[PDB]
């Protein structure tokens, strides 16, 4: 398709045809001001700010969602379109109400900055003094969302991404005339995974962070560069510190894995990370009761039961620890001796070797390219919402024939459920089913399985005829199958060489204790050898950090640099916003005291060293950024499947009070539906 | 003393066994007798006709902005600066 | 990687040196002054010593160019120790007495803080 | 009225320095101004 | 002063009533107002002398 | 005896308040945006009336 | 045999001794060149297309006093712009410290971006509102 | 014979300085509100001297181990 | 009939226009480039070798006789692989007209000297070798001007701390006063006022490579 001659700006430039003449403008540099327009949402003409003269026009076009023609001139700036901007902007604050200082998105505001650019300064509303503005009552829209309407500009965009990206389609517009209003005709609540990222798209302080409410101004606000954890999507994150506090969680566009978007998980616990913290090392008294002690009887006293417990040790990793409190733990587990290095979040036996037997090889920027997606069992909207998303971009550009193999979910979009049984993905697979036949004729197939079903039970033989199947599949560069991982170090986990499953470690009879910040019920003392001694190294003190007689406390993943792997299989980099609190250190640090106080020094006392020890384990596991190839990969009832049990999963979410709220107002107007019935 | 024992409305009091009690064993810790949150509360909510009322709080360019504040819902509307009470019934 | 470059004043490694070495002969016979001179704790040997590591503090400079810089501005102390300009605590400042040395291995590190 | 920001504005007039010698590309010994007797 | 209200702080009156001088006061106090790229040399006859900024 | 001064004197920082007695300072922030000197410090959230109001207000005289 | 003094010498010098920075900072602490992120609720795009070097965060603690930020790192305001990651190298390397960057990002690959899908007769991708 | 610079009131400080030429007792216009306190002198170096101290409650929880 | 936007003095504009031709094609060797800045200065590009020349040239000839050398200021800037930029603004009571010389360098190589031409410079030069370190070759005496005794760094860099490395008190034990690693009660807290929205387009293309 060649591409147009357009002088944009007396600029040649090149264009495939079909291009609209903002996203032109901006492939060679110029930028239109807009509002009613964004990168990932669906085109339409509302704030008439886009506009724009092109030569011999009788009417100046929006560029936001003008097609170019051959042999244009787009005058840019041009008077006509200075004229043109000013009047917009005059029309914008007519009635937008005089409450900056007041408003959360201050310095801040699109509308600020393009009024600045290119709106005039003086006010020919002359009619304050007669009859005033107009007004608008707020609306009541949930825990999260607070929103002040009167200042809404209607660009839609709210409108439209929920419409179409999260799919709620509960939230619109109403009335004619100036007294045209946005919201819910009847008080609802705005309840969805993915309902944060309308504070990022309204461009006025209509709808804002209830709880990051009126806290700082982002003039004061230092930003840092840093990647999600609480999920295993790995979202890149700008952590927005002032003065050893983070105030909130922004999204960092990576669009080959972010997307831009983020879940509301990720968004509003930043709460967690100030309640519930540990900020003394506790040991266990005859009394039994933790007290507080200081670093050196602490290292001292767990280097006493390491030394004098026989040699029977054991270490279970959590979902929060970085690679290097891995790799810190192993080795000093090596030197003691003991390779029961467990992970919580049990997998595959004996298939735990090729690399793409626990990844997501159809690299998820591939996934919205998806043709026909298989889900066993696997409910992506609460389990990874951002890939959620990125079928619903496939379900609605590249008709995405999406089936089910498991119990009862709700996709945001119609799915195709063939069934519960695990006998159905078996039959699948040897392809004796009508969607099979739609697998087979799909030129981009893909196959998607829930960690939590490849360490339910025998679902090893699962996993190998899902492997059996994907033969067939692959098409050239393309490798089907998909597995959608949780936790966020289990990936790493897998690239040190750990075991799955925290009933391993504790079969292994262990007389010590190890845990990186793992705070899953998935092991109690009860169930663990009576006399084991039990060393927590984690951040908040959950309850799984209750069951230890010796806790040392660590600093959170906003608080450490660390390495994680993402489900897909990227490694990337933690940076430190805020300093750790009271005597918290990092996880590497802890365990590379403790060695050198037992007396097996480790070789790395520097990150550096240790990260030149995991080139050694992984030179694929040090690019940072970049994604090395696989190739070859080898009753259903899951969690998860309502919002009530997304909110509640780990520490950090437990211990955010948002959430908790969060959790409350669902149940809540869920009672209403029962009694205001 | 009580100057180091009052509840700043901010909400702080320093704790019974805290050393950054130390600096007010020579000094006072003022804290203010006025509470905001308390006076405004005396204020009664003022009343009117129109859907829309406007508020700048003081008077003239001595108060806050003028700001534009509707009454349909039933309950009251505190002005966003002064945080003056509107209910219209 | 070479570039064809002016110079500043050495032209070779050896006269480097050389002129490194003048500013060495003026500072060992300047010390005995600045120990009358300067109403400091300091004594001979010591200034002496502290001469002969602040030499070593950098040994492995390479670049005649980088090398030049370093005696300039060795001559400009020179003058300002010859001639009385500065005062005691800045002729002392090379001895950083006001800071314990810090700790170093890695416990006491990790028990002292970051 | 007739007070259009966009055509009394002066920051979104001024212009980049010229280059002399392509000025006249494109196109009384000189003095640099008016003598002044500072005699 | 100056008619800009881009350039110099709106006052107080206009500020409290119309928007954009409430955005104007708003940009200017916390991010000041672009400067068009370049050098500029100026000289005053300050008592001392020609006092001059670069 | 003393004086002349004149109403514009800067002198003595003061927070004021309505007429109701009730805080006039919202935490804006531009006081502290603007302050050359940086000597203001301010820490605001919501009170529990839901107001936009400081917690801490510092200014430094030196 | 001379061009006013002339010399052949390696492009890349260390400078860090005459520098004046101390060995410590010098010895212990990184540079993180990248591209600043993009404010997440901007859509100017102007401020972006710099790259930016600094140096990792430190410390931060509280004055006992009152209640400030007390932070005795120097290096932690700093922070300096570049226009190509390569030129930022070059500059990091001629003062002597370490570095490693941060990869931007990719060019932007075309979306079509139509009008017409909005509405069509059997794609899914019909707009429910307007 | 301990006066002091800061005797004045408020309401006269005006006044005295030439601020205002309009004596406290001829001009009611001035506001006449209840929270208003009453005068000090500068309390420095004395007991009742003011001391500076933090306003805002401490930010992280500590996690309890009884509960 | 913009009583806001000023109106520079066109016929000043011409002379400094033709004036600027006149050095351009009169040093041929030297002058790298001449523009005329919009602010109706007029600046003169050169090569590092032909700083004196340029001076004396301008200073002696009878077109120029610009006599006074007002200062040097001394400008920093990244990104330019020979980053460290210098500025000779003179001024001409002959004919009453101000003009700008300009030249770059780096933090290694050193720089012609003014000493020789004006003795005004002089200490100019002592101070931009103070603070920035650009060294400077025939300089009589370079000794620092403003920094204390014995000051490491040169600060008006952009790659230094604002706040620099140390910070002095005074001890007990020693009855004097000692230099420490900073410390400080309030970190400096920087503002991000970057500008999201391009402000200004004629700047946008313009000066390109
Ligand atoms: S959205 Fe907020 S910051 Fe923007 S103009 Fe309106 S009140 Fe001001
Ligand atoms: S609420 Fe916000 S996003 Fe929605 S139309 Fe109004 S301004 Fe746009
Ligand atoms: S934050 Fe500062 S500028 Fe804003 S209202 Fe309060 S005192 Fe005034
Ligand atoms: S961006 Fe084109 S009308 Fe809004
Ligand atoms: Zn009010």
């Amino acid at each position: 398709p060649e591409k147009i001659e357009v002088f944009v700006d007396d600029i040649p430039v090149q264009v495939v045809p079909g291009t609209t003449v903002l996203q032109a403008a901006a492939q060679i540099g110029v930028e239109i001001p807009r509002f009613c327009y964004h990168e990932r949402l669906a085109v339409a003409g509302n704030c008439r700010m886009c506009l724009v003269e092109v030569e011999k026009s009788p009417k100046p076009v929006a560029a936001c969602a003008m097609p170019v023609m051959k042999g244009w001139r787009i005058k840019t700036n041009s008077d006509l379109t200075r004229k043109a901007r000013e009047g917009v902007m005059e029309f914008l604050l007519m009635n937008h109400p005089l409450d900056c200082p007041i408003c959360d998105q201050g310095g801040e505001c699109d509308l600020q900055d393009q009024a600045m650019a290119f709106g005039s300064d003086r006010s020919r509303f002359t009619d304050i003094n007669y009859t005033g503005k107009r007004a608008v009552e707020d609306k009541d829209i949930g825990p999260l969302v607070k929103t002040i309407m009167t200042r809404c500009i209607h660009c839609t965009r709210c409108v439209r991404f929920a419409s179409e990206i999260a799919g709620v389609d509960d939230l619109g517009t109403t009335g004619r005339g100036n007294d045209m209003q946005i919201g819910t005709y009847v008080e609802k609540l705005f309840l969805t995974e993915l309902s944060g990222n309308v504070i990022d798209l309204c461009p006025v302080g209509a709808l804002t962070n209830k709880p990051y409410s009126f806290v700082a101004r982002p003039w004061e606000i230092r930003k840092v560069s840093s990647i999600d954890v609480l999920d295993a999507v790995g979202s890149n994150i700008v952590v927005s510190t002032r003065t050893n506090e983070v105030l909130r969680i922004l999204p960092r566009e990576n669009e080959d894995v972010n997307e831009e978007w983020l879940a509301d998980k990720s968004r509003f616990a930043c709460d967690g990370l100030k309640r519930q913290r540990l900020v003394a090392p506790m040991v266990r008294m005859p009394n039994g009761e933790l007290q507080a002690v200081e670093w050196e009887g602490a290292l001292i006293a767990v280097a006493k039961a390491i030394k004098a417990a026989g040699g029977q040790i054991a270490g279970i990793s959590g979902q929060l620890a970085d690679l290097e409190a891995q790799v810190a733990l192993k080795d000093l587990l090596n030197r003691l001796g003991s390779e029961v290095v467990a992970t919580e979040q049990g997998f595959i036996a004996g298939g735990t070797d090729n690399r793409a037997n626990y990844l997501l090889n159809s690299t998820i920027a591939g996934l919205e390219e998806a043709d026909a997606v298989l889900l066993v069992g696997t409910n992506p909207r609460y389990e990874a919402p951002l890939v959620n998303t990125r079928l619903r971009k496939a379900y609605v550009h590249n008709e995405l024939q999406i089936a089910s193999i498991g119990p009862k979910i709700d996709l945001s979009y119609d799915h195709e459920n063939l069934g519960a049984d695990a006998a159905l993905v078996k039959d699948v697979c040897s392809g004796a089913h009508a969607f099979s036949k739609v697998l087979e004729g799909a030129k981009k197939p893909a196959i998607i399985i829930g960690a939590d079903l490849l360490e339910r039970a025998d679902g090893a033989a699962i996993h190998a005829t899902v492997a059996e199947y994907c033969k067939k599949l692959k098409k050239p560069n393309w490798n089907p199958f998909n597995v959608l991982q949780t936790n966020a170090a289990q990936v790493g986990a897998l690239d040190v060489g750990y075991k799955a499953g925290a009933q391993t470690a504790v079969k292994a009879q262990p007389k010590v204790l190890f845990l990186l910040n793992a705070d899953a019920g998935k092991v109690t003392r009860e169930q663990l050898p009576k006399d084991c001694f039990v060393v927590y190294i984690g951040s908040h003190g959950d309850n799984g950090a209750s069951i230890a007689d010796a806790v040392l406390p660590g600093a959170a993943y906003t608080e450490k640099q660390g390495i994680y792997v993402n489900t897909e299989g990227r490694p990337q980099q933690t940076l430190p916003g805020v300093s750790p609190p009271g005597m918290a250190r990092e996880d590497w640090k802890i365990l590379r005291a403790l060695s050198e106080v037992v007396g097996k020094p480790l070789p790395y006392d520097n990150l550096d060293e240790l990260r030149n020890r995991l080139e050694d384990v992984a030179p694929h596991l040090t690019r940072l950024g970049q994604l090395e190839p696989a190739g070859d990969a080898g009753a259903i009832d899951i969690k998860l499947k309502e919002l009530r049990d997304y909110f509640m999963t780990d520490a950090i979410s437990r211990a955010s009070p948002t959430m908790a709220k969060c959790i409350s107002a669902v149940n809540k107007q869920q009672r209403e539906n029962e009694a205001k019935q | 003393r009580g100057d180091i024992e009052k509840v700043t409305h901010t909400g702080q009091v320093f704790d019974k066994e805290d050393y950054r009690n130390a600096r007010f064993v020579n000094a006072k810790r003022y804290v203010n007798e006025n509470w905001g949150i308390k006076l405004i509360e005396e204020v009664p909510p003022k009343e009117c006709t129109e859907r829309v009322v406007f508020c700048d709080g003081g008077d003239g360019p001595l108060g806050h902005p003028k700001v534009y504040i509707n009454l349909d819902k039933p309950g009251n509307h505190i002005c966003g600066y002064c945080g003056l009470r509107f209910v219209k019934k | 990687a070479v570039q064809q470059v002016r110079p500043i004043l050495s032209v070779d490694r050896e006269e480097a040196r050389k002129r490194a070495l003048n500013l060495y002969k003026a500072w060992y016979r300047q010390i005995p002054y600045i120990v009358m001179d300067y109403d400091i704790p300091m004594t001979v040997e010591q200034c002496r010593d502290k001469l002969r590591e602040e030499f070593v503090k950098h040994r492995n400079v390479t670049d005649i160019r980088v090398i030049d810089m370093l005696v300039i501005k060795g001559q400009m102390e020179l003058k300002e120790s010859v001639e009385i300009w500065k005062q005691k605590g800045h002729i002392m400042r090379y001895w950083k007495e006001s800071q314990d040395p810090k700790p170093t291995d890695f416990l006491s590190k990790f028990i002292q803080g970051v | 009225s007739a007070n259009y920001y966009c055509q009394r504005d002066g920051r979104r007039e001024v212009l980049p320095p010229i280059d002399l010698v392509e000025q006249q590309k494109q196109l009384k010994l000189p003095t640099p101004g008016k003598v002044y007797a500072w005699d | 002063k100056t008619d800009d209200a881009k350039v110099a702080p709106p006052s107080r009156s206009e500020m409290k009533t119309s928007m954009e001088a409430l955005i104007h006061h708003f940009k200017l106090f916390t991010q000041g107002y672009q400067v068009p790229p370049g050098a500029t040399y100026t000289a005053i006859e300050a008592p001392k002398g020609e006092f001059g900024v670069y | 005896e003393k004086g002349p001064l004149s109403p514009r004197f800067r002198g003595e920082h003061a927070l004021r308040r309505y007429p109701s007695g009730e805080e006039r300072c919202i935490a804006c922030k531009l006081c502290e945006a603007i302050c050359p000197a940086q000597a203001i410090t301010i820490e605001a959230e919501e009170r529990a009336d839901g107001s936009r109001r400081t917690t801490r207000y510092d200014i430094d005289m030196t | 045999n001379k061009l006013s003094g002339k010399i052949t010498v390696p492009t890349a010098v260390n400078l860090s001794p005459i520098s004046g920075v101390p060995e410590e900072h010098i010895r212990e602490r990184r540079v993180r060149i990248h591209i600043p992120p993009k404010n997440a609720m901007q859509s100017g795009t102007d401020n972006v297309n710099t790259w930016q070097i600094e140096f990792d965060n430190r410390e931060r603690w509280e004055n006992p006093l009152m209640g400030w930020a007390s932070s005795g790192d120097p290096l932690s305001n700093m922070n300096v712009q570049f226009g190509s990651p390569e030129e930022a190298i070059t500059f990091c390397e001629r003062n002597g410290w370490r570095w490693y960057v941060d990869g931007a990002a990719k060019p932007k690959k075309e979306r079509v971006k139509n009008y017409g899908i909005n509405f069509a007769w059997n794609k899914r991708t019909r707009v429910s509102t307007k | 014979m301990d006066y002091d610079g800061s005797m004045i009131p408020a309401e006269w400080y005006g006044w005295m300085h030439y601020k205002t030429d309009l004596p406290p007792i001829r001009d009611g216009c001035r506001p006449k509100y209840k929270w208003i306190a009453d005068h000090s002198e500068n309390l420095s170096g004395t007991k009742e001297a003011y001391y500076p101290y933090s306003t805002t409650p401490n930010k992280v929880e500590a996690w309890e181990p009884k509960a | 009939d913009k009583p806001t936007v000023r109106q520079p003095d066109a016929v000043a504009r011409s002379h400094l226009s033709d004036f600027g031709r006149y050095v351009a094609e009169c040093l041929p060797k030297y002058v790298q480039k001449v523009q005329l800045t919009a602010g109706d200065e007029l600046e003169v590009l050169i090569a590092p070798e032909g700083v004196v020349p340029v001076l004396q040239f301008l200073k002696d000839h009878h077109q120029a006789q610009f006599t006074n050398l007002v200062d040097i200021a001394g400008v920093d800037v990244p990104c330019r692989k020979n980053r460290f930029e210098v500025v000779y603004n003179l001024l001409s009571l002959r004919y009453n007209s101000r003009i700008r010389v300009k030249t770059y360098t780096d933090e290694l190589t050193p720089l012609d000297s003014a000493c020789e031409v004006h003795k005004a410079a002089n200490w100019y030069e002592r101070e931009i070798w103070d603070m920035y370190g650009v060294f400077f070759a025939n300089h009589p005496d370079l000794r620092r001007i403003l920094t204390d005794y014995g000051f490491e760094g040169h600060p008006q860099r952009r790659d230094f701390p604002l706040s620099g490395y140390v910070e002095l008190r005074y001890d007990d034990e020693k009855k004097r006063v000692v230099c420490e690693p900073l410390e400080l009660a309030q970190e400096f807290r920087k503002f991000d006022l970057s500008a999201p929205w391009e402000q200004f387009p004629n700047f946008r293309n313009a000066n390109p490579p």
